[PDB]
DNA sequence: AAGCAGTAGAGCATGC
DNA sequence: GCATGCTCTACTGCTTCGATATCG
């Protein structure tokens, strides 16, 4: 659903040597499970700032939980990200924080078995809300925890198939015990290492998803198509500055009046006009004047001939491109018309042109429709989809003039040289990665102040030429190339 | 053939839009599973497969319907919801308005024969959902805790007794006599007869004294002839003539004084074996105070002046001093004083000479606060003479 | 746009 | 005889929020 939310528990297993430093001054899991966790909520308290997050830590000593169980200790409840929430729980950081850890709860007793599933249970049937993802983190090392035991392994096994069946899935997020992945075990009857999506890849994100326009598309008079028109590419930015009084530390809402006639009082909508001077005469409207002197269509699409795709120039484009898609709140087969055109224009390689006013009282404006089939493979590479898409076209003061009277011609002698050039700078474009430098570093500047670390944090900018690895890969053919025919020589 | 008709009625049911197809269509579907479960000769094994698969299709795309048509098949239909039996538990806490008593519909059908259940429901808060103004709500949520008495510890009866009998002060009389009905177990099953075994065990027989005897003037006969049959019922108050007599001061309980001399004359009444105006009798003296008040204060005197034939020298000496006992718990324990019930005390004991020695600051704040102080007077005064 | 919530008002059954 | 009582669903609006034009 649109207003649906994620979930996630964080079952963490700190328990026997996973509190020790398993004889290895190399590492210490406890922490990195820590800093995982850390990670997690401090990219996602700006990501996708409205799901619920939870952490429970078991094996422990005490006990809290509302069934009254023991050794299991909840710690808070199912939420949004909060920075009360992190500023709370980066006390377990380190040595300092495996003694504070010790003597806050303590560490080390005989673990759970089905009972810490049966708490997550309690623990997500307690929300009112619609939950889409059912997801639990588990840390932990050991992956023999009841072999000595079999009948709390059948308890275990039991359990987790019956929170398999209401719609619960785990993911053991594994720790490091021995390094690489040997402990090829028999973890199969549970389950549905890697950590670099949870350290890293994903400061600067967001997830949304809605439609923007719902028009229709009228071919002669009579034939009308409903067409959603959805926005691909959207240019996020910085959210706004909300406005803050000093002392109480509140929001302030503002108020607006207009008034001093020569006289003072107070004034309304309607004792004012609108105005204009041009030159030497003024004019005057009222506002429904000018709100009405722009208005000509309705608002849709409507069929203004056909064209193959081979006038278009890309030197011509205005704004970005939306994606035209065939809804379903006008007939049950407008989708079937639509695969029909689509088919056609796409074998013939034709386009349409249409004419497009987008809502209510907007001047008309010129789009062509080129169609685009999609692409997924085995692995379902789901690059595109298949439907209809804009492109805007300009009228007549977009395009300008240059001065665009000079013309020389060079000497090829270069061209070689250039085409060595350019395949020694070659590299396979991109796919993602090419992040903000301005929102990130605004991104970590907040971050440095509601949870005040020290300073600002690391501002790596991941667009900037790298000058000294380029002379040595490129090499002393920069002079030649300076210098074969031209001399600047001052 | 029988492998595409079920096939179209069961995939009718999915046809989640008007409300007359597809509950009748589960009503129907319960009817056809259990005429083919108490008929094994044709199969189930397809049918139950197959509409157990549509609810698991069901569950997780809309819940309302999954809800609505598993109620309806285990309407007539118990053993088909052991496959969602966590689900219904994971949804309890998500329902209220009449889906609420829906999901309790639908866990009342499978208890008898489960084991580990007051985890869950206490998980539940459960005793925060038997104690809200709905009415069908809280009759069926008693009859639960009627199935679910004899697989509890006394650990955790003592912590549902303690809102269950909020109830007398409630309208409506199947909720009521729902309470009754379960407390008419809880006394006959757990009557600790000097056994020495435990302080909850006692604590909650106490508490299950109480409400048996303040059920006895309840705004609905018909239903107090229940209580009164089993009050007056052999070996559960002696009924050979004299101990019934000497046992209704034990069911005392002064929220009954009001009715305590009609009630006990009612008992005392009962077992006669003059057909023509003892039942009138017993018709009068519950109407009236001061004609019961000198009914009881005849019997009383009657029995023991019969009682000077039998139960010999030291038994007699043993029953009145117990009788003695009794009076003067009486008058030290009444909270609102009733007239012509202390009268009716002080007026059975002063024509004895071995009931007299009462209690001297009992009898007066007794008769300066019942009004009745020359019944009092007299009594201290045939004391301080003989 | 995405979803919820109310309710106005025309359509089921019995009254000086 | 119309004077009353009672019941379910399409028309209106609410609220958040993402985008867009527009002002400075």
């Amino acid at each position: 659903k649109y207003s649906g939310r994620d979930s996630l528990i964080f079952l963490v297993d700190a328990s026997k040597a996973m509190f020790e430093s398993q004889s290895e001054d190399e590492l210490t899991p406890f922490d990195m499970s820590i800093q995982c966790i850390q990670s997690v909520y401090i990219s996602k308290i700006i990501s996708s700032d409205r799901d619920l997050l939870a952490v429970v830590f078991y094996g422990t000593e005490k006990d809290k939980n509302s069934v009254n169980f023991k050794n299991i200790y909840v710690l808070q409840e199912l939420d949004n990200p909060g920075a009360k929430r992190i500023l709370e729980l980066d006390q377990f950081k380190g040595q300092q924080g495996q003694k504070r850890f010790q003597d806050m709860m303590g560490h080390g007793s005989d673990y759970s078995l089905s009972e810490v599933l049966w708490v997550c249970a309690n623990l997500f049937s307690d929300v009112q809300f619609k939950m889409s993802h059912k997801r639990i983190m588990l840390f932990t090392n050991e992956d023999n925890p009841h072999g000595n035991d079999s009948a709390k392994a059948s308890r275990a096994r039991t359990k987790a198939g019956d929170l398999r069946d209401t719609g619960i899935f785990l993911d053991l997020m594994h720790l490091k015990k021995p390094g690489g992945f040997d402990i090829s075990l028999f973890y199969r009857d549970i389950i549905s290492s890697k950590l670099e999506d949870l350290l890293r890849k994903v400061r600067a994100k967001e997830t949304r998803k809605r439609a923007l326009s719902r028009l229709k598309l009228k071919l002669n008079k009579d034939i009308v198509i409903s067409v959603g028109i959805y926005n691909l590419v959207q240019k996020a930015l910085k959210p706004p500055p909300i406005k803050l009084y000093r002392e109480t530390n509140e929001p302030v809402k503002t108020k607006t009046r207009t008034f001093n006639t020569s006289t003072g009082g107070l004034l309304l909508p309607s004792d004012t006009k609108r105005s204009q001077i041009y030159g030497s005469r003024q004019i005057i409207l009222e506002k429904e004047e000018t709100e009405e002197l722009k208005r000509f269509d309705d608002p849709g699409l409507m069929l203004m001939g056909f064209k193959p795709l081979v006038l278009l120039k890309k030197h011509h484009y205005l704004r970005p491109s939306l994606f035209v898609y065939p809804e379903e709140s006008l007939v049950i087969g407008s989708s079937t018309l639509f695969s029909a055109l689509l088919i056609k224009c796409l074998e013939k390689e034709v386009a349409a042109l249409c004419r497009y006013t987008p809502r209510r009282n907007i001047p008309p404006y010129f789009v062509a429709l080129v169609p685009q089939e999609e692409e997924l493979d085995d692995q379902k590479i789901q690059v595109t989809p298949p439907g209809f898409q804009l492109v805007f076209l300009p009228f007549a003061d977009d395009k300008r003039k240059m001065p665009f009277t000079e013309k020389i011609m060079a000497t090829p002698e270069q061209v070689g040289k250039m085409k060595a050039i350019v395949e020694k700078l070659r590299f396979t474009y991109r796919s993602d990665s090419f992040e903000n430098p301005v929102l990130q570093q605004h991104f970590r500047n907040l971050e440095a102040l509601a949870l005040d670390l020290m300073e600002p944090e690391q501002a790596v900018d991941l667009t900037l030429p790298k000058v000294e690895a380029m002379n040595k890969r490129l090499g002393s053919l920069v002079d030649e190339f300076k210098e074969l025919v031209y001399p600047p020589d001052y | 053939q029988s492998s595409e008709y079920f096939q179209a009625l069961v995939n009718n049911m999915s046809f989640v839009r008007y409300k007359e197809v597809y509950a009748a269509a589960a009503e129907v579907l319960g009817l056809i599973l259990r005429y083919v479960m108490e008929r094994k000769n044709i199969l189930e094994e397809s049918l139950c497969e197959l509409v157990a698969k549509q609810l698991k299709q069901h569950q997780n795309t809309m819940e309302d319907k999954f809800i609505v048509c598993l109620n309806k098949v285990t309407k007539s239909f118990p053993p088909l919801a052991d496959r969602f039996m966590n689900a219904v538990f994971f949804l309890l806490p998500k329902f209220h308005g009449v889906l609420k008593t829906l999901c309790l519909e639908v866990v009342l059908c499978r208890v008898e024969g489960m084991t580990e259940l007051y985890f869950q429901l206490k998980s539940k808060d459960f005793v925060q959902v038997m104690r809200h103004r709905d009415d069908e709500r809280q009759k069926v949520c008693l009859d639960i805790i009627y199935k679910m008495m004899p697989k509890l510890k006394p650990v955790e009866l003592r912590e549902l007794l303690n809102p269950v009998v909020e109830f007398v002060s409630h309208p409506s009389t199947t909720c009521r006599e729902q309470m009754y009905n379960i407390l008419m177990w809880i006394h006959d099953n757990y009557r600790d007869p000097e056994s020495e075994t435990d302080n909850d065990s006692q604590e909650i027989f106490k508490l299950a004294k109480d409400v048996l005897i303040q059920g006895l003037i309840d705004e609905n006969p018909g239903l107090q002839l229940i209580i009164r049959n089993f009050w007056s019922h052999e070996t559960r108050l002696p009924s050979n003539t004299l101990d019934r007599l000497l046992a209704l001061n034990s069911l005392y309980s002064p929220k009954i004084e009001v009715h305590f001399l009609s009630l006990a004359t009612n008992f005392l009444l009962e077992m006669t074996s003059h057909s023509s105006l003892i039942t009138p009798l017993q018709a009068v003296a519950q109407r009236d105070p001061i004609i019961a008040k000198q009914l009881f204060s005849s019997l009383f005197s009657g029995i023991l002046k019969e009682m000077d034939k039998f139960k010999t020298l030291s038994e007699k000496n043993n029953i009145t001093q117990k009788l003695l006992q009794d009076f003067n718990r009486f008058l030290n324990t009444t909270f609102s004083f009733f007239p012509p019930f202390v009268s009716c005390i002080q007026d059975i004991s002063c024509q004895h000479a071995a009931l007299l020695s009462l209690d001297p600051a009992a009898v007066s704040a007794g008769c300066l606060a019942s009004l009745q102080q020359p019944v009092g007077i007299r009594l201290l005064e045939e004391a301080l003479l003989r």
